[PDB]
């Protein structure tokens, strides 16, 4: 059958890159988002992100370098409305209002969601256990948080994270002004997740490199002591555990490789999950702890803490973000 | 293997331990309490009491201005209370 | 088994003040301005 | 514009139909054991 | 000999190894940790900063800090017996003496810990790459807590030891140094986040390429630390990532060294850039952009928006974050957009 | 013990997979916990309820559900008698004891397996007939429950209707919408802005009608699954095991949880703002209204007032031309609410109605909703992050929206977890790779 | 610094008589002010109309004078515009409009003296911060 040949090739394990059914969506959507991103980063004209007819330049050809360049998010006048090309009277209007942003982020989110599914899929075709895709769900959820979830709760794709280095920082700063995310325990767990992951990654790598079993001379790389697919382990887990158990105390060390590797997966993934959830729940304006004026003296004078110093800085971001867009005294959008 | 001390399991399980420590853990805990309830923690460390941050008509913060007569500057602040 | 060891000292320099500090922090909840 | 809208709708339909019909064409059986 | 007798006792196999490095490590670490705990519970910041900062004053775990000494102390070591406290424990606390106490005993503790990793590595029989990797934490601590304030006017502008105090430090560095724009911090982000990534992805790969060595559905039991065979399949994990991502590890030794390299390299890059910020040698601007924007009021990028935010931070937080400056900004000089 | 089943203590409920009596026990025991919380939470809310305060200034999420169903409230949402709240809690609480008693009995006392005790309650996961039959029964239960809502709306007091003329009130629903072009038209609208998918349902008729429809759809499908076995294409497209079915429902419970989030965030019909506080878009629109009324009273001509950007300060147009509120609230112009629709003409906000027809109760409503926007800190300080302590408030909408996004996200993770494992258990490598038959070692090399 | 009898002494009427509130009395007004008022009046500003604050200076130039206990009680009974020309109970909570403003129903005469007492006392404690807005946060 001809459809069975197609299905046999879509699902082949002999392809240099695995395609698969998730890939039948992934490949076109990612290619579309990638091509449009490259073109808009170089060439897009200014975009009126805040919907106040004050366009924001973001591309290289319009006076940006790699650091200041962005694909600018679509207009605040658009809000959450869907805005493909065909909804616009002309390419010129589409570029002015932020069209490439929606095109890119929606194709990308679709493409990365299917990337996750592709990971389950090839793993199933290979006889593997299936949960690598669960780990990749932590950055995917984070991407979902800042491109889709946070716009939904706020009410405009214009509050999505710009596709750009400086645009990203403009997102972090305005976010802290509005939601106090440093004082939110879900971002703190994210910090604990990436710092801890960095630490543990550093740790595991130094401990295994430390226990490598002598197989080479000095005039060559220790790496040539491992050959792709040997059945013998290349380091000495017992020596590494002997070392690290003495560094702290023995029961604070791992003697089970599977138990240690599970810990390596779980610590950053969980912490990133929570920090995705922190962006996703601050989207609905459940904000970080507010301790402003929390400590008071017996007369009633405010006794500042460091929280009140954080507030003075938050205030200064607040009254300067979107400096022309507010006509009324409360920041409700 | 095992290094040689008595396992912590057998210790918090043994009756002798909790004979000793049902007195000691509460004692220190009560000790800590009294350190704050007597007001000693305020004077040992110099931390102001809720009525010792300002004088009754002052909103200026007693900031140390001089490096070397600083010890005396803090005490000139406490006197104005 | 011996009773006092290097570990013994180590657990008690952390633990004795911990319980003491928790006591002091306990009473602080009842301070009214 | 409308020609583009129809062009993309056809493209999207095509791939979505590859996906549903591909995953119905006996996926569980495609494994090594 | 007595030295060989003391060496015998220091290097005894106990529950908590001591070693020669212990004579430095334990008292300094214990005093750094004890000093932080002591101050966050009892010690104010009313005379150094105008801040409350202890459990005893009303602060919670997120707002307690051992705060930095007032700007007027300069870079004084602030020793207890030194000239500022003159042996008065009460006044030393009120002057910020716990800050240097912690930072200095902490600095020496970190030396002791790195010596500890050396000492244990030599006794046990392994290469000393764990201590090498710990250079990055030390480089970070030295640059941020010692060099950076030594570059500035005083220990005051070092980070105060506290959760929210650290957050303020982060925000000071955005408003004043535009630290996000510095490529040395960017390289640190990429080594921290790239380390998290390698940690997560290598753990998942091993757990999802295991061989079947037991019959239990919880697969942990199927490992014995004395076993000789690899517990997961490098061949299968290679094919998977080759076909998913394009490239895959094929050398287990290079893979684990790479896990050392990345986050160690990145912390060292962020230290370098902090060393630059000690001197206010910032990546604050791009000159080309400022020349365009000064001549063209319709030019607006995300770079120029961030600078408006930095200017708002500085004017709105400086009167209380830098109280030794006696700053008084009348309302009309404060930068602010419409309405807010 | 783990040596008997394979699963460890932290995965101990996986030992229940082929023990239908104990598995029934845990399930019935869990359902008691839900019903317990529902009753317990209600009485807590009632013990703390104050009638003079609005419900949303008091941290209530259940009493709002009960009042929307028409029990306890009078005109405009005012609570007139609290005894129906009391009943709902007591009855749930009393029922949970029943559900608990049976759940515990089946768990540790009843027969561990049902398959030898009775051929009707017993089930084998791989038996596609018995599974569709159990599915069918439960579909029938779901249909009945959806009709109970119809019956409460049509035959038993009605529902609270924020849109009712003269101001919202309890109202009996006489003409549910049955027109499939409306009911299934919701299922075909876009999820994006100004459309809303099913979240845009803005009248009780459409609500009551859709439930008549799924009420009938469910009972029919229930009968259909009791009478049929799965076709051949479904047989080869699915995984037939207990974990597999658990994963299918995790995905579904996830999809539903996301949908619930959007519903309570945007919709003010089945979530009456009278009870739940204004929505996000609403409070922002209410802010613009409040300042329009105030400035106009001072003598401003809100149609021709130009704002700093050049756009109108009080009034601008939408991208399709509609007269909308100006300022940054321009993003919220899809908002619809009973306090604002009187000022809506066919072209949008009617400048003449703004000038002459604003009523005091509208100015009161706009001010109330502006100063109760769903914005607050984790410790329930009300406002933007830069707000000083004073107002103890977080909108129920925030609390309900954030929790159910967390639950939804984790259940999607749950779906990915159990789905992949189900697939690997069925294929026979969920425990790792056979050394003596490694699949990759028999495929050819990529290069 | 203490909440002294000197601090808790505010004008009673407009003819110079005074009233000395207790600490308990002041704490009552602060709790009642947060229950009924803070939604619009947090910190002495006015969210729904920033042009009119709760500062003692502003209340003094109001008509009738609102910088003593009498007029604030009167205002909470029958509020008017800044020149006393329009009665505004229809849009401002009061005892007269407790039917449409329910949080004013359960307020006794003692509760109105406390709330007024808190409005006059707080600027004495916090100075320019009362009514100053986010510049003084
Ligand atoms: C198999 C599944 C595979 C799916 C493949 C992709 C299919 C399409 C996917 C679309 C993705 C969501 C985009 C829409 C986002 C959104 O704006 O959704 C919002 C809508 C609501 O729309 C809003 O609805 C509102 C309705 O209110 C209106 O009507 C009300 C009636 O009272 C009021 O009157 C109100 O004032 C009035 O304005 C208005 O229309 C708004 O303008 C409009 O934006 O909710 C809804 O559609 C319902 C919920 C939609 C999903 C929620 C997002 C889920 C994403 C989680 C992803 C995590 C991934 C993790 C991986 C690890
Ligand atoms: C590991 C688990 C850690 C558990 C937390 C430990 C501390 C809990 C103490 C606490 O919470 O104590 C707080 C309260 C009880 O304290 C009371 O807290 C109240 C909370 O405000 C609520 O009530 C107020 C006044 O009535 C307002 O109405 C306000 O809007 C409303 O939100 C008031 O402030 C009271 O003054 C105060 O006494 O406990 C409660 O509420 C009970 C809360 C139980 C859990 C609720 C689940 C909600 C899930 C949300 C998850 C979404 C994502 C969140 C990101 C994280
Ligand atoms: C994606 C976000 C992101 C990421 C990944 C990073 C990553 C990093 N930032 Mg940056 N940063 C960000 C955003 C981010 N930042 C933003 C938006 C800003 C605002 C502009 C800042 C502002 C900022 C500042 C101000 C600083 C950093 C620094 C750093 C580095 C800190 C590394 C570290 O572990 O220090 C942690 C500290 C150490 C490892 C020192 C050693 C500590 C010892 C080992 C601890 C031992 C404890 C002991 C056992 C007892 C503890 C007990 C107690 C808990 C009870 C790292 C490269 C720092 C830097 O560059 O330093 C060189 C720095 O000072 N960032
Ligand atoms: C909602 C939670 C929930 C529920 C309903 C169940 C239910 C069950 N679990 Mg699971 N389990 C859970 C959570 C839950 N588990 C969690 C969180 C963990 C991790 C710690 C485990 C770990 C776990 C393991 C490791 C095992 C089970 C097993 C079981 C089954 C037998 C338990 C047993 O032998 O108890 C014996 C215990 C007792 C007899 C003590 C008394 C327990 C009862 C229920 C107390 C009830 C109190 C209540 C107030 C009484 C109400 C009275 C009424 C009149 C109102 C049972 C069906 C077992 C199994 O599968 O066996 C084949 C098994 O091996 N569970
Ligand atoms: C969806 C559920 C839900 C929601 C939306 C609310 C919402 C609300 N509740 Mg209620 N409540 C709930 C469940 C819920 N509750 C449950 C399950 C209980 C039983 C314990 C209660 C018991 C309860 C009481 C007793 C009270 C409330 C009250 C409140 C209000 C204040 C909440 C607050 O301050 O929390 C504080 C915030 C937290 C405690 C943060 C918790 C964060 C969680 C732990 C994160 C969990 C993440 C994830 C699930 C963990 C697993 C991760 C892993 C898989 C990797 C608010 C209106 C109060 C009120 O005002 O009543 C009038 C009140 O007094 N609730
Ligand atoms: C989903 C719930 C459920 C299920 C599937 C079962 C299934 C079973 N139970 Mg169990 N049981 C349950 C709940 C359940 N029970 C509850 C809640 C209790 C506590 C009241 C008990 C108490 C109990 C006892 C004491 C015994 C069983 C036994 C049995 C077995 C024989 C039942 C029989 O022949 O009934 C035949 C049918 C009937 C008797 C008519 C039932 C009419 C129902 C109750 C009308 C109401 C229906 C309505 C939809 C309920 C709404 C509930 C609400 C929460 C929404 C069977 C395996 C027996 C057993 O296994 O002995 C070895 C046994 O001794 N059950
Ligand atoms: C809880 C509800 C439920 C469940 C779990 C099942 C489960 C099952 N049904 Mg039953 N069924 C139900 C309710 C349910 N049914 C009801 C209420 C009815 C009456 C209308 C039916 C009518 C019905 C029929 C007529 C058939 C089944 C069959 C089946 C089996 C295959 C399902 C399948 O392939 O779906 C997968 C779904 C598809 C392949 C559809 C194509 C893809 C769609 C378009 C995806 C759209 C999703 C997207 C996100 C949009 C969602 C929102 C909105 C726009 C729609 C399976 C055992 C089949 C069987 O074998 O019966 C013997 C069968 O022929 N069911
Ligand atoms: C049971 C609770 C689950 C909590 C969420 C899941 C935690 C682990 C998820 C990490 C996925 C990583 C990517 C693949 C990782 C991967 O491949 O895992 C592999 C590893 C081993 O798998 P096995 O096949 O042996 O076991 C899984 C099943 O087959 C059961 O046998 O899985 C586990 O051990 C799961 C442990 C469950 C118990 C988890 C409890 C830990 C969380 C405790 C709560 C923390 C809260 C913190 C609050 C601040
Ligand atoms: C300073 C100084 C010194 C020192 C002293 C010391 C050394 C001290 C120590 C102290 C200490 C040593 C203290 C301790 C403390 C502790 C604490 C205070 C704790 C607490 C805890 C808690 C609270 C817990 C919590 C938690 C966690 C974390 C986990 C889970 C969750 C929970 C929540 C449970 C000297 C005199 C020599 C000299 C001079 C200076
Ligand atoms: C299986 C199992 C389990 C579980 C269990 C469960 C989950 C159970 C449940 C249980 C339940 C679920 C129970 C319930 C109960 C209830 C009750 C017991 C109630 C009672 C009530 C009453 C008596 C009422 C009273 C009243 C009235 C009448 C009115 C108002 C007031 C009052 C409240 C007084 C666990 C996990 C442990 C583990 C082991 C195994
Ligand atoms: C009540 C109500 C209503 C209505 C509702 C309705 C009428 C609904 C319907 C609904 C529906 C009617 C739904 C359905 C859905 C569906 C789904 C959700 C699907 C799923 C699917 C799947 C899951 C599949 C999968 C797959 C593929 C894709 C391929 C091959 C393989 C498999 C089979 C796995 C309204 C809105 C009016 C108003 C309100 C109330
Ligand atoms: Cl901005
Ligand atoms: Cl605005
Ligand atoms: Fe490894």
């Amino acid at each position: 059958n001809l459809w069975e040949r197609f299905c046999n090739w879509v699902t082949s394990t002999d392809n240099r890159l695995y395609v698969g059914w998730f890939g039948v969506i992934m490949i076109p959507t990612l290619l579309a988002a990638t091509i449009c991103f490259v073109i808009a980063f170089i060439a897009a004209p200014p975009v009126d992100i805040d919907g106040i007819r004050e366009p924001v330049s973001g591309s290289l050809l319009y006076g940006n370098n790699i650091i200041t360049g962005a694909v600018v998010p679509s207009s605040n006048a658009i809000g959450l409305h869907f805005y493909p090309i065909w909804e616009a009277a002309s390419l010129d209007e589409w570029l002015y209002n932020g069209g490439p942003y929606q095109l890119i982020i929606f194709h990308f989110l679709l493409g990365a969601s299917c990337y996750m599914g592709r990971q389950w899929e090839l793993s199933y075709r290979l006889g593997m256990r299936p949960w690598i895709c669960v780990a990749y769900s932590a950055p995917l959820a984070s991407a979902f948080a800042v491109f889709l979830i946070y716009p939904i709760g706020q009410g405009s794709f214009s509050d999505g994270m710009p596709l750009g280095i400086s645009g990203t920082f403009n997102f972090m700063i305005v976010f802290q002004a509005e939601h106090n995310i440093l004082m939110h325990p879900f971002h703190q767990l994210g910090v604990a997740g990436v710092f801890g992951g960095a630490l543990f990654c550093a740790m595991h790598g130094s401990l295994v490199t430390s226990s490598l079993i002598r197989e080479t001379t000095e005039t060559e790389s220790a790496n040539y002591g491992y050959k792709f697919g040997q059945e013998e382990e290349t380091y000495n887990i017992v020596a590494a555990h002997g070392y690290f158990g003495r560094l702290i105390f023995q029961y604070a060390s791992f003697n089970n490789s599977r138990s240690l590797h599970f810990f390596l997966a779980a610590w950053p993934v969980v912490g990133v999950w929570f920090t995705a959830l922190g962006i996703s729940t601050m989207a609905f304006n459940l904000n970080g702890f507010n301790f402003n004026h929390s400590v008071i003296d017996a007369k009633g004078n405010v006794i500042n803490t460091w929280a009140d110093i954080i507030n003075r800085a938050n205030l200064g971001m607040e009254v300067m973000h979107e400096r022309n867009a507010h006509n009324f005294p409360l920041d409700l959008a | 293997g095992t290094t040689g001390e008595r396992p912590f399991s057998d210790i918090i399980t043994s009756v002798r331990y909790w004979v000793i420590h049902s007195i000691t853990i509460p004692a220190l805990f009560i000790a800590g309490w009294l350190f704050v309830s007597t007001g000693l923690a305020y004077d040992v460390f110099g931390t102001p009491r809720p009525d010792s941050y300002y004088a009754q008509e002052q909103r200026s913060i007693p900031l140390v201005t001089d490096r070397f007569e600083a010890k005396q500057q803090v005490e000139t602040f406490l006197e104005q209370l | 088994y011996p009773i006092f060891t290097v570990r013994w000292v180590a657990v008690h320099t952390l633990a004795v003040p911990t319980i003491f500090f928790l006591g002091a922090i306990a009473a602080m909840q009842f301070i009214q301005r | 514009m409308e020609t583009l809208k129809i062009t993309v709708y056809i493209v999207v339909t095509f791939f979505v139909l590859l996906f549903v019909f591909g995953f119905l064409s006996g996926d569980p059986a495609r494994n090594p054991k | 000999g007595w030295f060989d007798i003391l060496d015998d006792w220091l290097k005894r196999d106990r529950f908590v190894f001591v070693g020669w490095s212990g004579i430095l490590l334990f008292p300094c670490a214990y005093l750094a940790l004890g000093g932080w705990l002591t101050g966050t519970t009892f010690v104010t910041s009313w005379y150094t900063h105008g801040l409350a900062s202890s459990y005893l004053e009303g602060c919670n775990f997120l707002t307690v800090a051992v705060s930095t000494p007032a700007n007027s102390m300069g870079h004084s070591l602030l020793l207890l017996w030194g000239p500022e406290a003159q042996g008065d424990f009460t006044r030393w606390c009120q002057l910020g003496g716990l800050w240097t106490f912690i930072a200095l005993h902490g600095a020496f503790g970190l030396i002791g810990f790195m010596l500890r990793q050396f000492e244990i590595a030599r006794l046990v029989g392994v290469r000393p790459y764990n201590a090498i990797a710990f250079s990055a934490p030390i480089a970070v601590f030295v640059s941020v807590f010692l060099i950076y304030p030594l570059g500035q006017s005083s220990w005051f502008f070092a980070p105060s030891f506290g959760v929210a105090a650290i957050f303020r430090f982060l925000l000071f560095f955005q408003g004043f140094h535009n630290w996000t724009l510095n490529p040395f911090h960017m390289m640190g982000v990429a080594g921290v986040l790239g380390g998290a990534l390698l940690c997560a992805i290598h753990g998942a790969t091993v757990e999802n390429t295991l061989f079947q060595d037991g019959e239990g559905a919880s697969t942990f039991r199927a490992f014995n630390p004395t076993q000789a065979e690899e517990t997961y399949s490098m061949v299968t994990a290679n094919r998977f990532w080759s076909q998913i991502f394009g490239i895959a590890f094929s050398n287990k030794r290079w893979l684990h060294f790479f896990m050392l390299f990345v986050p160690v390299t990145g912390l060292w890059m962020s230290a370098i850039g902090v060393v630059g910020l000690a001197l206010n040698l910032r990546s604050y601007d791009f000159i080309s952009q400022e020349i365009r924007a000064a001549e063209d009021p319709e030019f607006e990028t995300f770079y120029t928006k961030n600078l408006l935010l930095n200017e708002g931070i500085r004017a709105w937080m400086a009167p209380q974050d830098q109280p030794h400056e006696n700053f008084v900004f009348p309302e009309e000089v404060l930068p602010r957009g419409n309405a807010l | 013990d783990q040596e008997s089943s394979g699963f460890a203590w932290w995965a101990g409920n996986a030992r229940l997979i082929n023990l239908s009596g104990k598995l029934l026990g845990a399930h019935v025991a869990h359902a008691g916990l839900i019903v317990f919380w529902a009753g317990a939470m209600t009485l807590f809310e009632l013990a703390h309820f104050i009638p003079e305060k609005p419900m949303y200034e008091q941290g209530l999420i259940l009493i709002p559900h009960i009042a929307t169903l028409g029990w306890g409230v009078g005109p405009g949402g005012e609570v007139v008698d609290t005894f129906p709240f009391f009943v709902v809690g007591v009855v749930h609480l009393i029922s949970s004891a029943v559900l608990g008693f049976g759940g515990v009995y089946h768990a540790i006392r009843g027969p561990e397996t049902l398959e030898e005790y009775s051929s009707f309650f017993g089930y084998d996961w791989k038996d596609k007939n018995k599974m569709t039959t159990i599915l069918g029964f439960h579909l029938i239960v779901l249909g009945i429950g959806a009709l109970l809502l119809v019956a409460k709306a049509m035959f038993f007091g009605g529902l609270y209707d924020t849109w009712a003329p003269g101001g919202g009130d309890v109202r009996v629903i006489t003409n549910p919408t049955l027109d499939p072009r409306v009911i299934f038209g919701y299922l075909l609208k876009s999820p994006f802005g100004g459309e809303g998918w099913i979240v845009s349902v803005n009248n009780l008729e459409d609500v009551v009608g859709g439930h008549i429809w799924i009420g009938l759809i469910c009972i029919a499908g229930g009968i259909w699954h009791i009478l049929t076995t799965p076709f051949g294409w479904a047989r080869r497209a699915f995984i037939w095991s207990g974990e597999a079915y658990l994963s299918y429902s995790l995905g579904a419970l996830s999809m539903m949880g996301f949908i619930a989030t959007c519903f309570v965030w945007f919709n003010n019909t089945v979530y009456p703002s009278e009870f739940y506080g204004p929505t996000g878009p609403e409070a922002s629109q209410a802010q613009a209204m409040t300042f329009l009324i105030r400035d106009q009273k001072l003598g401003a001509n809100v149609g021709s007032a130009q704002g700093p950007t050049g756009l109108g300060k009080y009034l601008m147009r939408s991208p399709t031309g509609e007269i909308i509120f100006g300022g940054e609230t321009m993003r919220f112009w899809d908002f619809r609410g009973p306090w604002l629709e009187p000022l809506r003409g066919p072209n949008g906000l009617d400048l003449n109605k703004i000038k002459n027809d604003i009523q005091p109760w509208q100015e009161r409503r706009a001010a109330e909703y502006m100063t109760h926007a769903p914005l607050g800190s984790l410790n329930s300080v009300g406002g933007v992050a830069t707000e000083i302590n004073s107002v103890n408030f977080v909108s129920p909408r925030s609390w309900l929206a954030t929790s159910h996004f967390v639950l939804a996200f984790f259940f999607l993770v749950g779906h990915l977890w159990h789905a992949g494992r189900a697939r690997a258990a069925a294929a026979g490598f969920e425990k790792g790779i056979d050394r003596e038959s490694e699949p990759v070692l028999s495929m050819p090399s990529l290069d | 610094a203490e909440l002294t009898p000197e601090v808790l002494t505010v004008p009673l009427n407009s003819e110079g008589k005074t009233i000395t509130l207790t600490e308990k009395q002041y704490l009552e007004g602060k709790r009642l002010f947060q229950y009924a008022c803070a939604s619009c009046h947090v910190g002495g500003i006015t969210k729904t109309n920033p042009s009119l604050d709760l500062r003692t200076e502003t209340l003094a130039l109001a008509t009738p004078p609102r910088d003593n206990i009498e007029g604030l009680v009167d205002y909470m009974k029958n509020p008017t515009t800044y020149d006393g020309e329009q009665e505004i109970a229809e849009v401002h909570p009061s005892l007269r409009s407790a039917d449409i403003f329910p949080k004013m129903r359960n307020l006794t005469e003692k509760d109105l003296v406390a709330i007024a007492g808190h409005i006059l006392v707080e600027p004495k404690i916090l100075g320019d911060k009362w009514g100053g807005g986010k510049v003084y946060y």
